[PDB]
RNA sequence: AUAUGGAUUCUUCACGGUAACGUAACUGAAUGUGGAGACGUCGGCGCGAGCCCUGGGAGGAGUUAUCUUUUCUUCUUAACAGCUUAUCACCCCGGAAUUGGUUUAUCCGGAGAUGGGGUCUUAUGGCUGGAAGAGGCCAGCACCUUUGCUGGCUCCGGUGCGCUUGUGACGGCCCGUGAAAAUCCACAGGAAGGAAUAGUUUUCAUGCCAGGUCGUACUGAUAACCGCAGCAGGUCUCCAAGGUGAACAGCCUCUAGUUGAUAGAAUAAUGUAGAUAAGGGAAGUCGGCAAAAUAGAUCCGUAACUUCGGGAUAAGGAUUGGCUCUAAGGGUCGGGUACGAUCAACUUAGAACUGGUACGGACAAGGGGAAUCUGACUGUCUAAUUAAAACAUAGCAUUGCGAUGGUCAGAAAGUGAUGUUGACGCAAU
RNA sequence: UUCAAAUGAGAACUUUGAAGACUGAAGUGGGGAAAGGUUCCACGUCAACAGCAGUUGGACGUGGGUUAGUCGAUCCUAAGA
RNA sequence: AUGGUGAACUAUGCCUGAAUAGGGUGAAGCCAGAGGAAACUCUGGUGGAGGCUCGUAGCGGUUCUGACGUGCAAAUCGAUC
């Protein structure tokens, strides 16, 4: 009835090209994903991590994968990186940052 | 809430045509739209259906009669006279 | 136009004289609410109607498929 | 038109057939005298009264 | 938004040119023409739409098995059952009273 | 055209159900009869479809100084078939005053209500078949090429005095009661024909062949038609998004479609079309011609006179933004034989705060009053100088006529209108 | 209405890209009846014609195009003939 | 004068089709209430009448005696109606 939802992002391809820092990126996530209102209310309701070259997001509160593409676009737009990196779905719910 | 002093159904016609003409019509409309007693089944369920044609809600009988009333006074007094005259020719 | 379920009544159709072609279609589908499974539709093209026999069971399916007339011209998928 | 009778299609046909310029080789015959096609007609200039 | 067009040449809204909108497997709206509706056959006796009898346009009745065109009992597809009940009774009684008026006026001819 | 299977038959031409009726079938000539085809208009109510609005998720897009779990967009299902589905109607049980049931709309019952239980029409909707293989949206590789190849996803909802259309059960209206025929079915009838060593049956199922002739392009109009023309005219119709608002109005937008109509430079007079003007306020003029004023809505107030229906938005007033609160008006479930729980709607009234006192802020949108003349009214006409007081009308009155007739037509006539007629009529003023 | 590129001997007027606007679903949208009769489409193309122009057109030249048992006609009947 | 051709405009009848935003008014019929010695009177709702009304499309054509008056046009255009 409650349900958990994981969400993967293969940040590899543009991380392995320097221009992407996963570091301050899950940072962008960890304090801007809003929960029934605002930022950092993730009261162990949602979690973010970085399997070296992956980001893992697991929600229990209202969180759609569209929201995920929405946040990162902001990050990407924030740090100039839009032009060079798409947020894309591959397999369902498993997303990846594409370079070129 | 009595709705008009006197024009009754004749209200539709408003002020047009003049009192007398409307008086006359109200009389005969009140005649035709009225619901009548059925001679055949006993229920008052005879309404009119075009000039002269009186038919019955349930039991579906149609009687020819007056243009705006079920029985015209004329035909009534005829009915009696045909009674009377028929009487003679069996007795 | 017609759908069928009596798995014998179908077998009779598959040998009903005018039946030259048949087709077997396989579909991924879900079960109740959780898992998925393997639906398989058996379609005998009659001269006047196209009959299709849904076999829900994957097991029933395989064994049914072998029984298909060895003269019948079946299109797989 | 839109949905015509054959009698009218037929006429219509024969009409477009006549709708050509002079074959230039007529201009070449001995004492040929026809200089152009004088009976040339054109849909938005002269209507063909059925 | 999406609009639509007639399919036959006739552009006018006549009874025989009823239209109806519809979404296709293409994912688009298209007109479809709708034949004028059947009306239920009527008891040619009392006049009610008579029961048990399927309802088509007249020629389409030749395209259907007889069990769509009758109910079992006498005057089946034809009159309204209750109507036949009347028929039966009235017939019986009248045929009887027939006999009673025979032997009554048969008595008179001998008693006078 | 026709066979195979099924059904039917030794009780020959099916059973079953009290019944309404059921069905895969279940012979049926002449003749008769019934239905369908087949029929006004308006009103509210009810329901369907498509549209509109909207939550969740799954994608692609746009904006990201700043803010927005965002803004846009995709998420679709044909005819046809199977099962199923209905307001109406009807049947069985039952016997009703303490009358009950009952629509928004007062109709129904001893000629059998309320009740409980069945039957039927299949509009319509549902689920499956068609049918995901199609179509829609993505992603990931390939190469001048034909252009591929590869995968994903294409799911679950909510709301209604909405819009348009369809339809049903009703109601209003008539000195108006709102085609025809082809064609298809059914019934009454029972002429005939038909089995036990084997008959009958193609209105059940399945199977075989065939469907000719002509039209199909495009325009349908500020350029494909008619106006001498690529003329500001004329010319029948269907489909119809978001906001504001009563609204298919006006004004702005999405889709689609245009961006066509000689062009440059100046900005005299006079013009044409759009506006404003201190103080006065019709003194202008044949005449307030023109123009200005008015306007929505809520509330309050409303004269003479009247055919009692009106006159009446009479007249005359106030009020109207934004924002923030408040109260009232609903739905669905389980309760032995008082309440609780949640879901979803803009309407209306009241109360604060707030501003250069503005608020129907554009758009939209009646000037009023007192009389005289004249036609009662709504309606009609001189297309292209007259729309009126002229015509018509209901109403009133007169005339002719009982068919071998009145009035009218024709050269005639075995001719014709009224006449599918009959004085409550037709004809004529 | 505007800026640019393309094309052409020639570009205010063609084509494409950009911008600014309009029609505002009672349409400058999507189809049809009557009427036209090839105007449709393609290629070529400017002597005349489109009351400036023209490389563009509903022009000029040259070709291509209209596929039905089920859509209409055909059948039926109306006033009437 | 004789013999002919017209009802594609328009007038009138007939036959078969089609079309008409949103408002205001609140007629018969019905429900419930109130007063009255009585006869009977009165109130609130419900309903949705009308060659009714406000007004678009539609049909029309009033005024400017407006535009135009070698016209867009041998009757049009605007605004008003
Ligand atoms: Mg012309
Ligand atoms: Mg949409
Ligand atoms: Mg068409
Ligand atoms: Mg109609
Ligand atoms: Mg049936
Ligand atoms: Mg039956
Ligand atoms: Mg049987
Ligand atoms: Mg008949
Ligand atoms: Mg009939
Ligand atoms: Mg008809
Ligand atoms: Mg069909
Ligand atoms: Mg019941
Ligand atoms: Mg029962
Ligand atoms: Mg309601
Ligand atoms: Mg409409
Ligand atoms: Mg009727
Ligand atoms: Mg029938
Ligand atoms: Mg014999
Ligand atoms: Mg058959
Ligand atoms: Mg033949
Ligand atoms: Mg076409
Ligand atoms: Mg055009
Ligand atoms: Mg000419
Ligand atoms: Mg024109
Ligand atoms: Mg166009
Ligand atoms: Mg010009
Ligand atoms: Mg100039
Ligand atoms: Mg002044
Ligand atoms: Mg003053
Ligand atoms: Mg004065
Ligand atoms: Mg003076
Ligand atoms: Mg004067
Ligand atoms: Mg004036
Ligand atoms: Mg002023
Ligand atoms: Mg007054
Ligand atoms: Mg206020
Ligand atoms: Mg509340
Ligand atoms: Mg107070
Ligand atoms: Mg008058
Ligand atoms: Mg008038
Ligand atoms: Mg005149
Ligand atoms: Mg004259
Ligand atoms: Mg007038
Ligand atoms: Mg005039
Ligand atoms: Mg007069
Ligand atoms: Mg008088
Ligand atoms: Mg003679
Ligand atoms: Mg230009
Ligand atoms: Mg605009
Ligand atoms: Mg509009
Ligand atoms: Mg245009
Ligand atoms: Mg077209
Ligand atoms: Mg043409
Ligand atoms: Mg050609
Ligand atoms: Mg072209
Ligand atoms: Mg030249
Ligand atoms: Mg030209
Ligand atoms: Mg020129
Ligand atoms: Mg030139
Ligand atoms: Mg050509
Ligand atoms: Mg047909
Ligand atoms: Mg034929
Ligand atoms: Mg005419
Ligand atoms: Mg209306
Ligand atoms: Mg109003
Ligand atoms: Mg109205
Ligand atoms: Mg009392
Ligand atoms: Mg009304
Ligand atoms: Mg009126
Ligand atoms: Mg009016
Ligand atoms: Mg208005
Ligand atoms: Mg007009
Ligand atoms: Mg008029
Ligand atoms: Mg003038
Ligand atoms: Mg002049
Ligand atoms: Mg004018
Ligand atoms: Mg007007
Ligand atoms: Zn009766």
């Amino acid at each position: 009835q409650k349900i958990a939802k994981t969400f993967t992002v293969d940040v590899s391809s543009p991380t392995e090209n320097g221009v992407f820092d996963p570091a301050s990126y899950a940072k962008y996530l960890i304090d801007h994903i809003k929960v029934e209102g605002a930022v950092g209310n993730l009261g162990n309701a949602v979690t973010v991590t970085e399997d070296g070259t992956v980001v893992t997001v697991v929600s229990t509160a209202k969180f759609s994968g569209k929201y995920l593409k929405y946040l990162t676009k902001k990050y990407l737009k924030k740090n100039q990186l839009r032009d060079w990196i798409r947020f894309v779905s591959t397999k369902t719910n498993e997303y990846r940052l594409a370079f070129y | 809430a009595k709705r008009t002093k006197k024009v009754g159904i004749t209200g539709k016609y408003g002020v047009r045509y003049g009192s007398s003409l409307r008086r006359q019509v109200k009389k005969l409309e009140i005649q035709q739209h009225a619901r009548y007693d059925c001679s055949f089944c006993g229920k008052k369920t005879v309404k009119r259906g075009a000039a002269g044609i009186w038919t019955c809600s349930c039991c579906k009988k149609t009687v020819a009669g007056g243009a705006y009333t079920v029985s015209t006074a004329a035909a009534a007094t005829v009915r009696s006279t045909i009674r009377r005259l028929r009487e003679m020719v069996e007795a | 136009a017609r759908e069928i379920t009596d798995i014998k009544q179908f077998l009779e159709l598959t040998r009903r004289a005018d039946v030259k072609t048949a087709t077997v279609k396989i579909n991924k589908k879900l079960n109740k609410a959780g898992k998925p499974f393997r639906q398989t539709k058996f379609k005998v093209r009659g001269s006047s109607s196209l009959y299709t026999l849904v076999i829900n069971d994957a097991g029933k399916a395989k064994k049914l498929i072998q029984s298909l007339p060895p003269t019948l011209k079946v299109n797989r998928l | 038109a839109a949905q015509k009778s054959f009698r009218i299609k037929q006429k219509m046909a024969k009409a477009k057939k006549q709708n050509r310029p002079l074959p230039q080789w007529i201009r070449l015959r001995t004492n040929n005298t026809i200089r152009y096609n004088a009976k040339r007609r054109n849909w938005r200039r002269t209507k063909m009264n059925i | 938004a999406q609009r639509v067009t007639f399919r036959r040449r006739n552009p006018y809204n006549t009874r025989s040119n009823k239209i109806k909108v519809v979404k296709t497997p293409g994912g688009i709206l298209r007109a479809q023409h709708v034949k004028k509706l059947a009306t239920r056959p009527k008891c040619g006796d009392c006049g009610s739409a008579l029961q048990g009898i399927s309802t088509l346009r007249p020629r389409q009745y030749a395209t259907v098995s007889k069990t769509h065109k009758t109910v079992s009992r006498a005057y089946g597809g034809s009159r309204c059952a209750n109507c036949v009940k009347e028929r039966i009774i009235r017939a019986f009684l009248i045929e009887e009273q027939k006999i009673v008026k025979k032997v009554v006026k048969e008595q008179t001819e001998a008693a006078k």
